[PDB]
């Protein structure tokens, strides 16, 4: 699109390699640090899309 | 015994299978329901079972399957002991084919 | 929007003694997103304790973190003559992060 | 070794822009790894400027620095670019870029790595 179609997405992080033909729809925040995080985006955990 | 729930966490963040074949047909749903603490379809005053609390799932935002098929052999009313029906199923998922 | 106050302002203790420092926050309470840093003159600051509950790479057991509430505390068991530096508390959990002012220890 | 290198001190003139960069020694920007920038003036408290995410592309900036600084990252070259416009005498200080030992999509909350810093002075 001239203005830029941004409705196509792709997952960036996942804790494990998915098995053949798997799909996933969960959009829960992906944590990187050992200390668990929750709520919204911030440090050591982000949006996986 | 009526149906089954399959999934990984069952907390409305991951898809789950609901299989219910109570009276009408067999409904199979692939959906991220919000399951309650104690799902049941039995409790209704006073001693006779009824299809109460049918909405064991409280939500269904966006999800895939809506399948229907003929039901199984049932029993009328509640008889304790003297079981003449033995049912056995096996469930197995390979390459997504459940 | 978070301001950290580091106390005491200055110190002058015999080497090998036990010292403790504290720092003050005014925003919401968080204990695992605080870090302690030392900056020497002419060199970049170095991290000592991260999250107030874990040590960094190569950090000796000299530095011990404490505190549960809004206060944040650190303790040095022995004041070996090279430990004289400045201390900074840094928070992570809030809207844009901000350091402290700095606690200086003297001989 | 796991170390970060940065350019040397520079002197510039008013009415000009400055591009600042710092590189690593075998460290990869990847996606999970994120680097922040700090500045130190002559006998002044440390101030936070901004940190960016190489993978998601999200950036954070200070409200004071919301109009004349830009931070970008390039994973392929594993570099960080700061464009600073209208550098005054108050902007003459030492810059440091810090990132944690963030590999295999797992890393703690402490930034161990610390660059030497660039002494930027504009007269
Ligand atoms: C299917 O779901 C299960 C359950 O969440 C996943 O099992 C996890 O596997 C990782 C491996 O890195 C473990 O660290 C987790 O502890 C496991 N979860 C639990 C609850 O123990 C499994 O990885 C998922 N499969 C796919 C292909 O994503
Ligand atoms: C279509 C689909 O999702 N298929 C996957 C299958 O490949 C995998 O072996 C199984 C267990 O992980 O889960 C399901």
């Amino acid at each position: 699109k001239v203005s830029g179609n941004y409705n196509y997405l792709y997952r960036l992080f996942r804790k494990s390699n998915l098995k053949p033909f798997e799909r996933d729809i969960s959009t829960e925040i992906y944590q990187a640090g050992n200390k668990p995080c929750n709520g919204v985006a911030g440090f050591n955990c982000y949006f996986p899309l | 015994i009526r149906g089954w729930i399959f999934g990984t966490t069952l907390d409305s963040k991951t898809q789950s299978l609901l299989i219910v074949n109570n009276a009408t047909n067999v409904v199979i749903k692939v959906c991220e329901f919000q399951f309650c603490n104690d799902p049941f379809l039995d409790h209704k005053n006073n001693k006779s079972w009824m299809e109460s609390e049918f909405r064991v799932y409280s939500s269904a935002n966006n999800c895939t399957f809506e399948y229907v098929s003929q039901p199984f052999l049932m029993d009328l009313e509640g008889k304790q002991g003297n079981f003449k029906n033995l049912r056995e199923f096996v469930f197995k998922n390979i390459d997504g084919y459940f | 929007e978070i301001v950290l106050t580091q106390s005491p302002g200055t110190l002058s203790l015999s080497p090998g003694d036990r010292a403790t420092l504290s720092c003050r926050a005014s925003q919401s309470v968080r204990i695992s997103y605080l870090a302690w840093y030392q900056q020497k003159p002419g060199q970049a600051p170095r991290l000592l304790i991260s999250g107030s509950s874990s040590r960094a790479t190569g950090i000796p057991d000299r530095f011990s973190a404490s505190g549960s509430g809004t206060d944040f505390t650190l303790t040095i068991s022995r004041l070996e003559p090279e430990d004289f530096a400045v201390y900074y508390c840094q928070q992570y959990a809030n809207s844009p992060w901000t350091f402290g002012q700095g606690t200086k220890v003297e001989v | 070794q796991m170390q970060l290198v940065q350019s040397g001190p520079e002197v510039k003139k008013p009415g000009t822009s400055v591009k600042v960069s710092c590189k690593a020694s075998g460290f990869t920007f990847t996606d999970v790894s994120s680097l922040q920038w700090v500045r130190q003036a002559r006998g002044q408290r440390l101030e936070w400027i901004g940190w960016t995410v190489v993978g998601t592309g999200n950036t954070n900036y200070a409200p004071r620095f919301q109009e004349r600084v830009t931070i970008t990252t390039d994973k392929s070259t594993s570099t960080a670019y700061m464009e600073l416009s209208s550098l005054r005498s108050e902007d003459t200080a030492v810059y440091y870029c810090a990132a944690p030992f963030c590999s295999e999509t797992s890393c703690s909350d402490g930034f161990d790595l610390w660059g030497q810093g660039t002494k930027v002075t504009v007269s």
